[PDB]
């Protein structure tokens, strides 16, 4: 892991890291290679799905192979899905197992056997030729694609002969490649599948949606007796949480309307309360967009309690407006004088909203992981409050 | 016309384009064709068979078009089938056989020579004479690890087959794109008839998928977004019409107005028999701007 | 008079987006896959003559 | 439009082993690159040209920078001497002056 | 722009044409949508 | 885990999973438990209670 | 120690668009226990059996 100071253009930071990643590739082993991480954070684990079979026809190794060279390719296509992890299953493996006694007898060392394998599985062609008029491309395959072929690898042979083959000192058998990650579903057990990961910052909900349509569409192609059982759907917590805040806000308008009705015995405050919020709400959503923050539970939590502290400007304005009218009920320009005194109640009110916002900065000051977790709730509010002050004046 | 008529030979269909546009057209990868489909798969054989079966469904569905399955496999080959077992009897590695296939019969450059600030290639190959024909190949002389003197035919069977002239693939794995072309009509309907008619009464092979692409994907979006713009553009236009004089009668007049102003312009398309373009629509947009102005200036008076 | 303009809008006259003109021309002909390099250089020369 | 060209030359070969050998490792490593829209490449007799398309309006140099991320993980997996080339820096418009 | 163009006007014309025809109709319309339509409006 | 009546699906993962993110040895047992709407299936039984 | 007793993959096999590993190792029987290791049979550059 390479850690950078908070708030560094990630892609930039990833770019810098690479600088010296190239100076190293040659210094480490053969085949062994260095991998740069994905592109998502630890949050990026969005959708997880198991690949099980409602029968016994399709193999464990078969499933892993299905998820690896089919599904994974199908889903990585989807927009902001960084990578589609593969989990569990088992790897179809071609196992050449030597027999020491057979080696002794024929007198061929391991080095010899290894050199043969590296020289028994390749393909090549060497230019074209002018037969007739058209040119022909000349190819060849030495391709290991049958156990017959695995067996028929010459090791030691001689003139006028016999030929010692690999079949002669080893048994070639498909097997399970030494496991590094085992996955399972319920008591039933042992099953392969894959996780979906979100390329940093991009409404996970949508990414899940795009995935789910694909899966629905794909299930047609699936072999017989295999089901994609969802193990995870971040969308649900997102939906649940979002529907939660969708309700509280309306519930807040009605509560306010009811309380108003009891205090001013009914008044268009209904539309007034509802107008003040969405606007002070709509500025918070205008600003966060610009400075591209998020929409995490915190940010949403911010606007919620803001609604609660934006009542006084509306309440205080109205009272003074209501009291100013009554003076003319006791006895254009005359609606203007009612405004004038709505102006007398303006100054300090207005300024009280502005003074409220600034005090929040100490919260920004804390700089833990938690502190940065809370920045949202405070960032949304801090910017919503100042705009709420202008809000109040409009 | 003269050129196209002057230069004519077999196998060649002439195309006449300008510099800039051509160079642009030779990098922008995709499908000019109004519509096409992609069948992704694990092996060339599978997805190819799909194109064949889809073709009939293309010609059949109400829609004039020519389905281009695979103008690709026009390649002439010479398969050198190395019989491992016969190479074995000679104590030879498939690689060593290929040594002759690649260097002796190809001419794989075996290094280059530095002349200061320049380097030319060094080529190690059998004489031109021995690489002349498949027969030549069959008789290609090989000397074994045991100074046995044999011929490529002894360890290989060479056959002439016809395969790919090139291989195109979408996202790592192989996909064949069939081009179905319908012209001058918004064919957004056809793509849906196919995606469902297929499922209901036409099958498929596990290990593959089907993708629909063409000029329409982006077009449909363009149309969609444009049609959101007209309500939004009118709403702002209305707010900008109503504010100089307030009344809706005039503002509604101007809106109900513009269409007739557009007449002369399109009747201009009439002698000229003039196409129309985003450009003609660009003029229309400007025309409608000046006329609206004229209405305003006159309404005030 | 808006009617008279409407008969047109459905007929659209003829053709769509242009291609524009540059001082020169580029020639490309679907040619078929396999050929010789010599036959290529030959055809090239003949074409440069026509 | 915005794209990154990845030319790979192979002296002589064939449409199968020019892909199987060099572009099969090239196209597949590029699927994971941050921001990649479609990774469609043309493999052919002797050459492997691989295009990476990005969404319109992406800082080209940035886009070219991202592409490179995984271009390094591949160099060792393809043949000897055979090397991967990042495109030039010009578009298809860039062909300005030609001289014989 | 209509009579000659050695430098790309397959496009300038396309947006130019509408302008003229509309400019023969536009003056006329401005003239007779102003009075008639007005008295009809009220 | 599946025994509990308040758990829906369950997923056992032991080790890593073909991804640079996960770095867990074969010891590292890592399971995802899926829960049902508290419509089901119990009276009381709060989150910490389940736990 | 690495191939016979480990199972260091000595290459993979291309099935179109997929590749599985090839593993070269002594029989499961000879890698069972430290004792097994002590008796792990080696044949020298001189066909000596140790
Ligand atoms: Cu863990």
């Amino acid at each position: 892991y390479v850690i950078f100071e908070d708030g560094t253009d990630p892609y930039w930071a990833r770019s810098r890291v690479l600088e010296y990643l190239n100076q190293v590739q040659g210094k480490l082993p053969a085949g062994v290679s260095a991998e740069l991480g994905p592109d998502a954070t630890g949050v990026g684990w969005i959708y997880e799905y198991a690949l099980v079979d409602r029968s016994g026809k399709h193999d464990l190794a078969d499933l892993r192979s299905l998820q690896d060279w089919f599904l994974k390719y199908e889903l990585k296509t989807i927009p902001d899905v960084a990578e589609v992890a593969s989990v569990g299953g088992v790897v179809k493996e071609y196992q050449v197992v030597i027999d020491p006694q057979r080696l002794a007898q024929y007198g061929i060392s391991l080095a010899e056997v290894k050199s043969a394998l590296d020289a028994s599985n390749q393909e090549a062609g060497g230019s074209s030729i002018e037969l007739a008029e058209a040119e022909y491309m000349v190819r060849a395959s030495g391709y290991l694609q049958t156990l017959d072929d695995f067996n028929h690898i010459v090791l030691k042979a001689s003139e006028n002969g016999v030929p010692v083959y690999l079949r002669d000192v080893a048994k070639v058998q498909i097997g399970p490649e030494m496991r590094r990650g085992i996955a399972e579903l319920n008591g039933e057990g042992e099953v392969a599948g894959g996780v979906v990961i979100l390329r940093s910052g991009k409404n996970a909900r949508e990414v899940i949606a795009a995935v789910k349509d694909k899966l629905e569409t794909l299930k047609s192609s699936l072999p017989e007796g295999v089901e994609i059982v969802t193990t995870y759907d971040r969308s649900q917590l997102i939906d649940r949480a979002i529907d939660n805040l969708s309700g509280k806000l309306l519930e807040e308008f009605i509560v306010v309307a009811v309380v108003c009705a009891l205090f001013l015995w009914h008044v268009r405050s209904a539309l007034v309360a509802i107008i003040s919020l969405p606007l002070g709400l709509c500025i918070a959503f205008i600003v966060m967009h610009f400075q591209g923050l998020n929409a995490n539970i915190m940010s949403l939590g911010g606007i919620a309690i803001a609604v609660g502290a934006m009542v006084d400007a509306a309440i205080v304005m109205i009272e003074n407006a209501h009291k100013r009218l009554e003076e003319w009920q006791h006895q254009k320009t005359r609606w203007q004088v009612i405004t004038d005194a709505s102006v007398e109640v303006g100054p300090a009110l207005f300024i009280s909203l502005l003074i409220i916002t600034l005090s929040f900065i100490p919260i920004f000051t804390l700089e833990g992981q938690e502190g940065r977790l809370f920045g949202p709730l405070a960032f949304t509010k801090t910017y919503a409050m100042a705009g709420a002050a202008l809000l109040a004046i409009v | 016309e003269e050129l196209d008529n002057t230069v004519r030979l077999p196998g060649l269909a002439n195309l006449w384009v300008p510099p800039i546009r051509n160079r642009i057209d030779m990098l922008s990868t995709g499908i000019k064709s109004p519509i096409g489909i992609k069948v992704s798969g694990t092996v060339l054989a599978d997805i190819d068979a799909m194109a064949e079966q889809i073709e009939e469904v293309a010609r059949t569905v109400p829609g004039v078009a020519s389905a281009l399955a695979e103008r690709l496999e026009g390649g002439r080959y010479i398969n050198v089938e190395i019989n491992r077992e016969k190479a074995a009897r000679y104590g030879m590695t498939v690689a060593d056989v290929q040594l002759f296939v690649t260097s002796a019969v190809g001419g794989a450059m075996v290094g280059e020579t530095v002349e200061g600030i320049a380097r030319y290639p060094i080529n190690l190959r059998y004489p031109q004479s021995w690489r002349d024909s498949p027969q030549a190949l069959r008789q290609l002389p090989i000397l074994t690890p045991m100074k046995q003197q044999i011929t490529l035919a002894d360890v290989a069977d060479i056959k002439v087959s016809t395969g790919p002239s090139m291989l195109k693939t979408e996202n790592a794995r192989p996909t064949s794109w069939i081009y179905i072309d319908a012209r001058d009509r918004d064919m957004v309907s056809v793509v849906h008839d196919l995606q469902k008619a297929i499922a209901e009464k036409v099958q498929l092979k596990p290990g593959t998928s089907v993708a629909f692409s063409g000029q329409f994907e982006l077009l449909e979006r363009a149309n969609h977004k444009l049609k959101l713009m007209v309500p939004m553009t009118l709403m702002i236009i209305f707010v900008l019409l109503y504010l100089a004089f307030r009344r809706v009668g005039e503002a509604l007049l101007i809106i109900s107005s513009v269409p007739f102003a557009l007449v002369g312009g399109i009747w201009l398309l009439w002698w000229m028999g003039f196409h129309l373009s985003v450009a003609t629509g660009t003029g229309f947009i400007a025309l409608a701007g000046v006329a609206a102005e004229f209405g305003v200036v006159m309404l005030m008076y | 008079s808006v009617l008279t303009v409407l008969w047109p809008l459905n007929k659209v006259g003829g053709e769509f987006l242009p291609q524009i003109n540059e001082g020169d021309l580029l020639y490309m002909p679907s040619t078929l896959p396999g050929i010789s390099a010599a036959e290529a250089a030959s055809m090239l020369q003949k074409t440069d003559k026509l | 439009d915005v794209q990154v060209i990845i030319k790979t030359s192979y002296p002589g070969q064939a449409p199968q082993i020019v892909e199987n050998q060099v572009t099969y490792p090239l196209t597949t490593t590029m699927l994971s690159v941050p921001g990649a829209k479609t990774v469609r490449g043309f493999s052919q007799f002797g050459d492997s040209y691989v295009y990476v398309i990005f969404e319109d309006g992406t800082d080209p140099y940035w886009a070219r920078s991202r592409v490179l991320e995984y271009l390094n993980q591949v160099q060792g997996k393809l043949p000897a001497g055979v090397s991967a080339e990042l495109g030039p820096d010009a578009t298809g418009v860039g062909w300005i002056y030609e001289y014989a | 722009i209509l009579w000659g163009t050695g430098a790309g006007s397959e496009v300038m014309s396309r947006i130019a044409a509408p302008m003229i025809g509309g400019m023969i109709t536009a003056p006329l319309l401005s003239l007779f949508i102003i009075p008639a339509a007005y008295k009809l409006m009220w | 885990i599946m025994s509990v009546p308040e758990v829906a699906r369950v997923f056992g993962k032991t080790g890593k999973a073909e991804t640079a993110t996960d770095s867990a040895p074969l010891e590292m047992v890592e399971t995802t438990i899926q829960l049902k709407p508290q419509e089901q299936w119990r009276p009381g039984m709060t989150m910490d209670k389940i736990i």
